[PDB]
């Protein structure tokens, strides 16, 4: 085969975008400049992972008994206990929303990141040849949108909690007075509070996207540049690292969401 | 053309400086927080609150600097 | 030189002027010389040796 | 071509230096405040109030630097 | 010529400064974490969780520069 | 007339270096001030006077630099 | 054309900064590890595991920078 | 003409380096002075005398640089 | 002609930064090792083993930098 | 012509670096003396004389740099 | 003439960076050695031997940089 | 003539970096020397010897840098 590694890298960094208006498959060679072209590859893998999570959790919840626990049920009981313990550590309120939200965030983000461990070309080669799709990339987390949509939803939840539990009066009071509490600093206080408030979810989403993106691109470079006989000696030491990376990043997303919600509410 | 091309370098300089300053300051702050939580383990949720309070102060200037660099590299460029 | 006292709740073990000593401090072996700055430390079991 | 571009370059270097200085100074001040909080947790309401006053002096100069950088970027263009 | 290489140099500046800041800040944090773990070898999970909080806070902002540099390199240049 | 553009950069570098120096110096001074207030909380009004006396010296050169850069930026340019 | 020379310089800067950070942060971390291992010589296998745990976090961004510098040097230039 | 553009930049660099070094040195010295004053009140005048003695030595080369940058700016350019 | 000349500066910056990073990291690690050996002279063979274990991680990136600097200086020239 | 324009810049950068180094080194030397005098005043004159001894060596190279900058600025022009 | 005027700067960068790195690393190592010899005066010959052992490791690369800079300056001209 | 100002600039860079290193490393060393003298006031003549021994190593490269800066400045 004849290919320039630059273009091999180019294809992998492209997405099966499809026009919402005309229902037309975009191609990687020429990107149009229209806003409403959903990037299908990340979203298609992303909801599939959520479906798998929901299916497994229901398939265990539908039978679990307080008797002798099975080997399969034990992993789900352990993850439920871990999430519940983290929530009880960093949340004391009565809101039933917090714990399932954190559980969903943790499991879904872990599932999305796990896709990166797979061989980079397997699913894209399958989609191109067997199906015929112009482009494909299978790690959902590497999408900025998936990260930013989740972060903005968490920010919306933070605003709701500040308005409701913390109070709109208790929100204007904090924004105006704190941290300097004097009217001379109140204009400065508003700017500082707004900047930090918007910094938090942007930090969450862009941290997750940076981790996943900079692992996927490393895998793509390793695949594209090195000869086959030498790839393993640098690919294997990286996947072992990225397992810890994805675990840590899902844990960080869950715990930081918990922290932000608890600080907004209480 | 060179006029817009150099703007990318200007934004690069600005946001790199912002990132180094923020990373080092937050690292020092977190190191002090970890040592404090290691001296008094029962006190961790208070120190963590204080750490968030001061971290909201630290990042504001690096955050706005990075935001303005993003502005210069996207809206301007 | 300095005046070294070695004492216990039951008895005085030694008293006399001493030029230097070797003593095992809490975190490591320590040597004391005349005019040494004020210092406080526990000592682990072992030999203390004196001139 | 290169007049506005260099204006942006000057604003970039100015704001980067300001962000570096603010981040480092507030990091040091907050680390020492955290240590003082750790030593005597019940005194935190007073030490935090003094830290806020000192941090205002810390913030005083990077804010005029950032304001002049924003002026250069937006107004002078 | 002036188009591509200046973009490459800008990306290099971004992802050298981000590496400097993130590495130094994470080393600073990990030093205090490892010092705490030697004092209280039992409390290690709690201290490492707090370390994870601070590590995420530190790592958040350099990754902005890292991702934007990758963008500048490949999408732009 | 290219003369104008270089003067803005000359003001920007001066003011950025002044901001870095003054913010780091004031943070270092205030950190020891806060630790001393943590140790002896009754002495705080005396340590505040001493801190102000010392701070009046730290900002000697930085305020001259900031004034001269502001002069260059407006009166000369 | 002359454009090829600047790519080497940009890769040089990026990799040099990446090596500066990867060396200094790892040095600080290892110094703390050794200091903690001197105290409790029986805890070396645990401290050594945690040291690896944090050290993986340290060098990641330097590894990204080094890989991008290798790419720029060989594949692009 | 060409003279003033480079002369203002040279004076700016000189005064900025002076403001960096003087501020950092005075910050460190004042931090140690404040820590000693917190350690042993009622010796504040003696420690202040010694601190002034040292400070007179510290600012010397920074003051020479400040004076020569003023000379360049307001005599040469 | 610049294709030959500029490559020596691109290697000079790499072999300066790699040397600064390796020297600072090895100095800090060796200082901690020396202090630990001074406190606990019995453990010197163990602390030396752990020091040599850790030091091979510090040199990992600076040695890539120095080898690539030699390559850039000699092979491509 | 360009000659004086570049020579003033060379003198400025050299003297600025010399001032930074001398000021920071003298500040550290003075801070250690301040802590040693805070610990026990009965040794103040002895430490103060050794401080003069060491400070004599401190200014060795900075004053060579200052003299050669003065020469460049005033005799080479 | 045109060719030779730039090799002296290639020597200058390598030798300045090598001098800074070697001097600072040797200063750190000597400071720790002096600390250890101040704690336990009797171990001074053993500590001196260990310091001389480590110092050769410290200044290996800086000596390569100084050697190649002298080679450039006095054989490449 | 045209490259002379550049010769002076390179000499100034060398002599600035050399002064930076020779100041900071000797300051770091002298801080520990002062603290060790403040602990062991009798051993001061003993410690000064070791201080001079290591100071001989510290200045080694800054003096090469200063001599080469002087050569570039005045001897070419």
């Amino acid at each position: 085969e004849n290919m320039t590694p630059q273009d091999y890298i180019g294809h992998h960094l492209n997405n099966l975008q499809l026009d919402l208006r005309t229902f037309s498959l975009v191609d990687p060679q020429n990107p149009p400049a229209t806003f409403w072209t959903i990037n299908i590859d990340s979203m298609f893998f992303s909801v599939v992972l959520g479906l798998l999570f929901l299916v497994l959790f229901r398939s265990v919840a539908k039978k679990a008994t307080s008797g002798v626990p099975g080997k399969f049920q034990t992993a789900i009981e352990l993850v439920i206990g871990f999430v519940n313990g983290s929530v009880k550590d960093m949340y004391h309120g009565k809101s039933k929303l917090i714990a399932p939200l954190a559980l969903t965030i943790f499991v879904w983000v872990f599932l999305m990141n796990l896709m990166d461990l797979l061989p980079i070309d397997l699913l894209p080669y399958i989609a191109e040849h067997v199906l015929g799709l112009p482009a494909l990339r299978v790690v959902p987390s590497a999408d900025v949108n998936v990260t930013l949509s989740m972060a903005l939803g968490v920010f919306i939840l933070i605003l709701f909690y500040s308005i409701k539990m913390k109070g709109i009066g208790g929100f204007t009071k904090e924004l105006t007075l704190q941290p300097f509490n004097h009217w001379a600093f109140i204009p400065v206080n508003l700017i500082l509070e707004g900047v930090s408030l918007l910094s938090k979810p942007v930090s969450l989403g862009l941290r997750l996207f940076g981790n996943m993106y900079a692992g996927e691109l490393i895998f793509i470079l390793i695949a594209g540049l090195l000869p086959w006989w030498s790839q393993w000696i640098l690919n294997v030491p990286w996947a072992i690292f990225h397992i810890l990376i994805i675990t840590l990043q899902a844990f960080i997303f869950m715990v930081l969401t918990i922290v932000y919600l608890s600080m907004a509410s209480e | 053309n060179l006029n817009m091309d150099l703007l990318y370098m200007a934004a690069a300089v600005m946001m790199g400086l912002a990132a180094i300053g923020a990373a080092i300051g937050i690292g020092i702050l977190g190191g002090k927080f970890l040592e404090g939580a290691a001296r008094q383990p029962d006190l961790i949720p208070l120190l963590r609150t204080q750490f968030f309070i001061v971290m909201g102060l630290v990042d504001a200037i690096p955050m706005i600097a990075v935001g303005l660099g993003l502005y210069v590299m996207f809206a301007v460029a | 030189t300095y005046h070294l006292d070695v004492v216990s709740a039951e008895q005085q073990m030694f008293s006399g002027l001493v030029e230097k000593i070797q003593v095992t401090g809490s975190e490591g072996e320590l040597g004391i010389y005349p005019g040494h700055a004020p210092l406080l430390t526990a000592i682990k079991p072992g030999m203390i040796r004196i001139v």
